C-alpha cells in the first residue's frame, strides 16, 4: 500500500489553493486549502 | 437585495476582482491577493505605479 494519494494545483506553496487527495489506514479524505505542504509529504505506521 | 446588504456609509465587505492576466474558465474560483502589474514593468512588493 506504499502509494497512499496525490497532491493537485498550481503553486503548491499557500500563495494560493491546492488539492489534498488521501487515503490513509481508515478513509478516504479529500480537501481542497491554501496549503502550506510540507517539502516531502508522506503518511506512517506502527506495526503488529 | 437593498434592505439587507446595504449600509448607510457603504457595506465595503462584498469584494470583487478588478484586476487579473487573463480570464477564468468555467466555474473557476480564483482567492488570490498577488498585486496586478498593469505596467510594461515588473512589480513587486506591497504596491508600485
Ligand atoms: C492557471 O494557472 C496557470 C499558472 O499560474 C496560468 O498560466 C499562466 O498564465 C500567465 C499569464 O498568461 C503566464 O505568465 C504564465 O507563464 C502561465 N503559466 C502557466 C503554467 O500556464 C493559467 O492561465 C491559469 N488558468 C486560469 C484559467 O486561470
Amino acid at each position: 500500500n506504499i502509494i497512499r494519494g496525490w497532491i493537485f494545483g498550481t503553486t503548491l506553496d499557500s500563495k494560493t489553493q491546492s488539492l489534498l487527495i488521501v487515503n490513509n489506514a481508515t478513509n478516504v479524505v479529500i480537501k481542497v486549502c491554501e496549503f502550506q505542504f510540507c517539502n516531502y509529504p508522506f503518511l506512517g505506521v506502527y506495526y503488529h | 437585495s437593498n434592505n439587507l446588504d446595504s449600509k448607510v456609509g457603504g457595506n465595503y465587505n462584498y469584494l470583487y476582482r478588478l484586476f487579473r492576466k487573463s480570464n477564468l474558465k468555467p466555474f473557476e474560483r480564483d482567492i488570490s491577493t498577488e498585486i496586478y502589474q498593469a505596467g510594461s514593468t515588473p512589480c513587486n512588493g506591497v504596491k508600485g505605479f
